[PDB]
């Protein structure tokens, strides 16, 4: 349902509001490492000529199949590399599309998972995501 | 009569010299029609004027430093000790019918020569016309700029008046004298002794009417021969490739255009020589070494030199009983400029590593670094030129002269950097504007409201459009894109009649249909040729 | 546009009362008689508001009601093409620079600079007014 | 036709502002006339109404021809609009030359800006009106060229109409200036 | 070397200048402004202007170098 103050306009677009002083975006991470991750995603995706994506959320059973499910929402799933991390289930799954095949990602993905988990074991989620995106983007090469 | 006569003359010419193949090859030479490719023409045409009027001036000028008493018509100078050269310059001004007009046309043509060479150099630099195989032609052009500068300098110094004598003393004498080891030797070789010599005006006259014009004529001939036989460059466009030249043939369109531009340039120069006073040397007086005026400035193309002398902060060195004056810096300054002007194509080749054969020009927006560099150079030149004029600027636009000097000193470092930054960003922004027009199409300016209240500006796609509607993104091909819908044939046919009374609607219909069909035919021909070569 | 003309009519009435009251109140009781300075400004302020309001009333009397002026109307009433709006232009900055050149010439009283500034103003206004009417270059 | 033409309303609003500028000029003129001491126009100036009436009539008839040009333009007759606007331009230029002749006649006698307060206010007010007339002539030339550049659309007619508005405002301000300077004195 | 996302027509002309050249040029220009302080002039307002411009140039150079060091500029 629509939350408090949300309206479906005549153009179909949704018009939401925020309580005075509250936040439209309240990700549980600092702005600086969010900027770092955004830069890593943008420049790694430009360097590998393939869109990169990071997912944080539950995966349920068969984390592989869940990551297959969620990569459909990437704007260009075929040219995409999605790193899905379920921190409560402690699961990591890299999923890469048909266009990104044999492009250096075959070795990068296990190395990406290794970097992610290695940085994770200290307790830094965003740092691990940044490291995994960086190493995967280094591994993948433009078509 | 004048048909059989032309046929007979052609037959005789072809039997004696058989030039038909070569002449036809010259008549069918294609020349691109861009307006900027006319800039060089200006520098040529004014030069021709400088020759003609110049020859006229040689019929009355006497290049002597011998002292005389004026004894002429101009009363404010009668009984005044002057030189024979200054006396004959006054005689040209006052005693010869049309002498003042020819003098003013000649000096205005010298100014037009310098300014047109600068604008042509700007075009060549920013469009990348200096690249391979056209580097030697850039070197020739740079030598021509230097020679023209020194030619104008030696020219306005020929009438030995107070202003030009001050200019000779300051630049030709002080800087030459101050140089190390061979400086005074150079000064005494050139002046034949100390500065107020006797063989200076004749020497400059022989350098100025014969020597430098001869060298300039040889270099201009080589320049134009190179342009003729290394065919002209062109901008990217519809039928334009690295292997063709698209435009008009020499006969008759190009010849008529060039002759008419020559006529109109001569007309501009004549109007200026009539209606604007340049170098009124009777007001300046003859040159005496003991007296000077406040507004001591050379012609504009030399002002930067003097400006570079004004702003450099009095740095001198005294090694082991010798002196290296401040003026040495000025000389080095000049040399650096000249050197960096002559070697630029090779410097850019060494930096970018690009040694490819080029015939399609670059738009200045597509080369942001070089455009920023040239903007830096132009800004520094303009700052030096206006620093030369800071005394008049401070007298008219009330400012402390010391304040102007310090503004120049800080500026000749700060302003080039600011100009580089702004020009680089501006060029990239122009590229982004072109990209937006390719992605979305020409913005028409019409805005409409949808039934749900969405304001949308009508866009005009420049190519194919997808199934429902959105431009199919074109690819930039290095050519200008329309950005106003008026430039496309939107609303462009008023009544065909005179300015005050119309013609019958049938003639209007016929002329409009003819225009429409001719434009369609031209577009179709260009498109078929472009497809054929692709 | 009844309300616009009504606003300007109200302003015109008040300004006419102010001007006439000032003229009467200073013709008597003021040292020099009619002040001749405030009175002129108030009278022509009445003239300004009168011109604007009277023109708006001529517009509104021959105008059928627009959506904007009609309460309880739908957005769909306003559908269609609005007029023309310039998407971009670099002529305004040149016009302002030309006016500034002329103003600097007139401040320092340099007649040549005033003439050059007016020439630049005319050229840049020509560019602005002609911007969206120059047809294709005919070759 | 169920909308207001906002070029027209903008021109009306700006013309009101220009009327306020001329209000400032009138405020200059009326003061220093209350300081005349029974001589206004004070000697040695002599207001030559004989040359001033013809130029006023020329300006008024030029407004008439401008309105004729508007009538031509509103029905899409670009050529009639051009004819009547060339007439208006020629007649306004005649007014400018008549005002120049009046100026040179007054100056030769000794009525100048640095001479007297009367010459001051007179030259200031009439010279700014002449500047407005020169601006109107420039507008006429620009509009005629613009009509020459493109098919005569309704926007062309709108521009011609607002230029005529400006001319009407100029002729009215001149009528006020005449009635104040040469009749009320 | 540069990509076409920052400079669209980077394939058409020289569109990248090494950052070291601009950094070194800024520092050299600030040094030149500082050097112009010693001279044959008796005034000292120009000294304040020279110091201020050298300070702003050095501040810009240091800011750019620092931000490129931390990856805030890539
Ligand atoms: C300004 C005032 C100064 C004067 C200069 C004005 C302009 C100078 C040259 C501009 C071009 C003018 C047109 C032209 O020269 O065409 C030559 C043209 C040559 O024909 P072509 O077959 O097209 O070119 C031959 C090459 O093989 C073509 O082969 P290619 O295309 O493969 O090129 C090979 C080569 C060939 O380059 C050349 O041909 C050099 C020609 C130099 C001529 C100058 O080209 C180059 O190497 C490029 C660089 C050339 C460097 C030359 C510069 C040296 C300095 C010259 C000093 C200037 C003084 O000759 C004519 O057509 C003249 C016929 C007209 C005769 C009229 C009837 C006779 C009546 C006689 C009766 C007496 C009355
Ligand atoms: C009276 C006034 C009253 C009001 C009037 C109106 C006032 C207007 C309102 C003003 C308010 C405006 C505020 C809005 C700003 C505009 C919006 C905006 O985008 O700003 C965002 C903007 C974003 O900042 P950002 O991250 O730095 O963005 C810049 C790029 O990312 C980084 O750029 P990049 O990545 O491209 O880096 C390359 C280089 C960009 O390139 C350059 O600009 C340097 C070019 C040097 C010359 C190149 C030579 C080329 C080789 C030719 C050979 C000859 C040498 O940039 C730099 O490295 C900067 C340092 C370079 C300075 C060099 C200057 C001296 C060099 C001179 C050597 C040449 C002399 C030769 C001849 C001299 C002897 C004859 O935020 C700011 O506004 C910055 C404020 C921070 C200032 C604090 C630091 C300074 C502290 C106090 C000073
Ligand atoms: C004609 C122009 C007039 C306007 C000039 C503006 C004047 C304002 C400057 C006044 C003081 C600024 C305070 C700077 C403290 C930095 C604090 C900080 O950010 O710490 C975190 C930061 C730690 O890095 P981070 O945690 O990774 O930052 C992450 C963010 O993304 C970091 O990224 P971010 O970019 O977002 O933040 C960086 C931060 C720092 O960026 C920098 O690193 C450069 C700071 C250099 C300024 C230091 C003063 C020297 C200026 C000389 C001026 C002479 C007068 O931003 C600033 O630049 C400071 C704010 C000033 C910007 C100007 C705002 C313009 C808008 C308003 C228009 C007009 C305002 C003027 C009046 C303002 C008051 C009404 O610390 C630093 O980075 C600073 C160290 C890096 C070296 C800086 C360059 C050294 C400059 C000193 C040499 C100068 C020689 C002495 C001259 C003596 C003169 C007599
Ligand atoms: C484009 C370029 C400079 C390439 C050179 C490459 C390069 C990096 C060289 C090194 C630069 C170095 C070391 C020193 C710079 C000093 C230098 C180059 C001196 C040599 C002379 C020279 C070649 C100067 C550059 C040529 C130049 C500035 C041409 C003018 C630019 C153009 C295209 C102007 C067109 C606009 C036009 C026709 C009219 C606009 C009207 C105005 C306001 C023009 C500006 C203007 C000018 C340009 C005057 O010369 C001038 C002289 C005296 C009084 C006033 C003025 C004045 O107002
Ligand atoms: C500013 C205010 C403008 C007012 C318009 C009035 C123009 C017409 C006034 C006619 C002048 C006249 O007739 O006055 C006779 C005196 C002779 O006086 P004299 O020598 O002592 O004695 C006789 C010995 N020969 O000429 C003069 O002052 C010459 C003054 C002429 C002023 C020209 C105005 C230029 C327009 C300025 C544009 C400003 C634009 C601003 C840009 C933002
Ligand atoms: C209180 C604080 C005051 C601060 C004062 C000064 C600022 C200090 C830093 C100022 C920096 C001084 C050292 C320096 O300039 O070196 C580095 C650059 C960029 O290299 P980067 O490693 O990629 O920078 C990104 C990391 N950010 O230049 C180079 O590496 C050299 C490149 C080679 C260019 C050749 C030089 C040609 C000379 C041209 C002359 C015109
Ligand atoms: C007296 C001096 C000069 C004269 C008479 C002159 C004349 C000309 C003419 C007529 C052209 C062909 C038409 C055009 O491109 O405009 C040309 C082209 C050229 N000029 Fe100059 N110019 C002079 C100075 C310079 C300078 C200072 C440079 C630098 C230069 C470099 C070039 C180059 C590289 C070309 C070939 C451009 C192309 O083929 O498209 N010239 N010159
Ligand atoms: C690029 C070519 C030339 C340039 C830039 C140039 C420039 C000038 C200038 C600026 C003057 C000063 C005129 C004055 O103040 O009265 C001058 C004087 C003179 N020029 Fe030239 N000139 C050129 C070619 C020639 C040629 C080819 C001749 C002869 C055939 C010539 C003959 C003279 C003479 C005799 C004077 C001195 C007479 C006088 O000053 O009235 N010049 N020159
Ligand atoms: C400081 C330049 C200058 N101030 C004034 C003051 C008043 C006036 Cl009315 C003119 N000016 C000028 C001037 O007219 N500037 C143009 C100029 C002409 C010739 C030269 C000289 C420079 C060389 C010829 C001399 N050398 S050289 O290589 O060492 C040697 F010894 F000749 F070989 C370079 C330099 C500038
Ligand atoms: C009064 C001040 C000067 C104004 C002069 C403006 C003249 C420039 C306009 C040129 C008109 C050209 C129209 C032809 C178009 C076709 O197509």
């Amino acid at each position: 349902d629509l939350p408090y103050g949300s309206a479906l306009t005549s153009s179909g677009r949704i018009s939401a509001v925020t309580e005075p002083g509250e936040l439209s975006v309240h990700y549980p991470f600092p702005t600086m490492d969010l900027v770092v991750l955004d830069d890593a995603l943008k420049y790694g995706s430009r360097a590998a000529k393939a869109r990169f994506a990071v997912y944080i959320g539950p995966l349920g059973a068969d984390t592989a199949a869940t990551a297959r499910e969620i990569l459909a929402n990437v704007p260009t799933p075929e040219n995409a590399v999605l790193l899905a991390v379920s921190p409560d289930q402690r699961a990591i799954e890299v999923v890469y599309g048909a266009d990104v095949k044999g492009r250096g990602i075959e070795s990068a993905a296990p190395l990406g998972v290794s970097a992610a988990a290695a940085s994770f074991k200290e307790g830094n989620l965003i740092d691990g995501l940044i490291s995994a995106v960086r190493v995967m983007s280094a591994g993948v090469s433009p078509a | 009569d004048f048909a059989k006569l032309a046929a007979a003359q052609g037959d005789a010419i072809d039997s004696r010299y058989h030039p038909s193949a070569a002449v036809r090859r010259q008549l069918n030479k294609v020349f691109p029609t861009h307006w900027s490719f006319l800039l060089g023409e200006i520098a040529l045409y004014s030069f021709i004027i400088l020759l003609l009027t110049g020859v006229w001036l040689t019929l009355f000028f006497d290049p002597s430093m011998a002292h005389v008493t004026y004894d002429g018509v101009y009363q404010p100078l009668r009984g005044v000790q002057m030189s024979r050269a200054y006396e004959t310059a006054l005689d040209i001004s006052f005693e010869v019918r049309g002498g003042l007009f020819v003098r003013q046309v000649h000096h205005w043509a010298a100014l037009m020569f310098a300014a047109s060479i600068m604008v042509h150099l700007a075009r060549i630099f920013f469009t990348g016309a200096f690249r391979r195989p056209r580097e030697a032609n850039w070197v020739i052009g740079s030598l021509l700029l230097i020679l023209a500068m020194f030619e104008g300098y030696f020219g306005y110094s020929l009438p030995d008046d107070l202003l030009s004598g001050t200019g000779i003393r300051a630049a030709l004498s002080g800087i030459t004298m101050g140089m190390p080891v061979i400086g005074t030797w150079l000064h005494w070789a050139l002046f034949g002794g100390d500065f107020p010599g006797e063989i200076l005006i004749p020497r400059l006259y022989a350098l100025h009417i014969l020597l430098i014009p001869g060298i300039i004529l040889a270099l201009i001939g080589a320049h134009l021969a190179l342009v003729w036989f290394q065919k002209h460059t062109q901008f990217p466009g519809p039928g334009r490739t690295e292997t063709n030249v698209v435009g008009v043939r020499v006969m008759p369109v190009f010849a008529v255009k060039s002759g008419a531009f020559f006529a109109m340039i001569t007309g501009v120069l004549g109007l200026m020589g009539g209606l604007l006073t340049i170098n009124p040397i009777w007001n300046l007086g003859p040159y005496k070494p003991s007296q000077v005026s406040a507004g001591s400035q050379p012609d504009f193309y030399m002002m930067w030199t003097e400006g570079l002398a004004r702003l450099w902060p009095a740095w001198e060195f005294y090694p082991f009983g010798h002196t290296i004056p401040q003026g040495v810096w000025v000389a080095v300054g000049m040399g650096l400029v000249f050197a960096l002007l002559i070697a630029y194509p090779f410097i850019e080749k060494k930096v970018t590593g690009d040694d490819a054969h080029h015939n399609l020009l670059q738009r200045p927006r597509d080369v942001p670094v070089r455009t920023a560099i040239g903007s830096m150079a132009i800004a520094l030149y303009l700052l030096l030129t206006f620093a030369c004029m800071n005394d008049i600027i401070a007298l008219k636009f009330h400012i402390s002269l010391n304040a102007t000097t310090w503004i120049g000193r800080i500026g000749m470092v700060v302003l080039p950097a600011i100009v580089y930054f702004v020009a680089y960003r501006w060029a990239i922004s122009l590229q982004r504007s072109d990209r937006e027009v390719l992605e979305h199409g020409v913005e028409t300016g019409i805005i409409k409201r949808l039934p749900h209240g969405a304001y949308v500006e009508l866009h005009q796609p420049l190519g194919p459009v997808d199934e429902h509607g959105h431009p199919i993104p074109l690819e930039y091909a290095g050519a200008p894109l329309p950005k106003r819908m008026n430039k496309l044939g939107s609303g462009g046919a008023p009544g065909t009649g005179s300015f005050l009374f119309p013609d019958p609607a049938v003639e209007h219909e016929a002329l409009t249909e003819a225009a429409h069909a001719s434009e369609h035919k031209s577009l179709t021909a260009l498109k078929e040729h472009q497809d054929r070569i692709h | 546009m009844h309300i616009e003309a009504r606003l300007f009519e109200i302003l015109t009435a008040f300004f006419a009362l102010a001007a006439v009251v000032y003229a009467v109140l200073t013709a008597m009781f003021a040292t020099g008689g009619v002040e001749w300075a405030g009175t002129t400004a108030l009278v022509l302020t009445t003239g300004l508001t009168l011109i604007t309001g009277t023109f708006f009333r001529f517009v509104a009397r021959r105008l059928d009601t627009r959506p904007e002026d009609y309460e309880d109307a739908e957005i769909s009433d306003g559908a269609g093409e609005l007029g023309f709006f310039a998407p971009h232009s670099w002529w305004p900055i040149l016009i302002s620079l030309s006016f500034s050149t002329a103003a600097v010439g007139a401040a320092l009283w340099l007649p040549w600079l005033i003439a050059a500034g007016v020439a630049f103003v005319i050229t840049s206004v020509c560019g602005l007014v002609f911007e969206y009417y120059w047809g294709p270059e005919k070759h | 036709l169920n909308r207001p033409n906002m070029v027209s309303v903008g021109t009306i609003v700006w013309l009101s502002s220009e009327l306020m500028f001329f209000a400032g000029l009138f405020a200059m003129y009326f003061t220093a006339r209350a300081q005349a001491g029974g001589a206004w126009p004070p000697e040695p100036t002599e207001l030559n109404l004989a040359l001033a009436v013809p130029v006023t009539l020329v300006l008024i008839a030029s407004s008439f021809t401008c309105q004729m040009g508007v009538f031509a333009a509103e029905r899409g007759d670009v050529f009639g609009l051009r004819r009547w606007y060339v007439i208006t331009f020629l007649m306004g230029l005649f007014f400018v030359l008549g005002q120049g002749y009046e100026y040179i006649h007054l100056v030769e006698h000794g009525t100048t800006i640095p001479g007297s307060a009367y010459g001051s206010v007179f030259y200031l007010a009439t010279g700014f009106h002449g500047l407005h007339v020169i601006g109107g002539l420039v507008a006429f030339v620009l509009l005629l060229a613009r009509t020459k550049m493109s098919k005569f659309t309704p926007a062309q007619a709108t521009a011609a109409i607002v230029v005529s508005y400006y001319w009407h405002f100029v002729d009215i301000v001149w009528i006020a200036l005449f009635a104040t300077i040469y009749f009320v004195r | 070397g540069v990509d076409v996302e920052d400079v669209p027509s980077a394939e058409w002309g020289w569109s990248h200048m090494p950052i070291g050249v601009m950094h070194i040029g800024g520092l050299l220009s600030a040094a030149f402004l500082l050097v112009m302080m010693r001279g044959n002039h008796v005034g000292h307002v120009e000294d304040w202007f020279l110091i201020g411009f050298a300070a702003v140039i050095v501040a810009l150079v240091g800011r750019n170098w620092w931000l490129r060091r931390r990856g805030w500029i890539r």
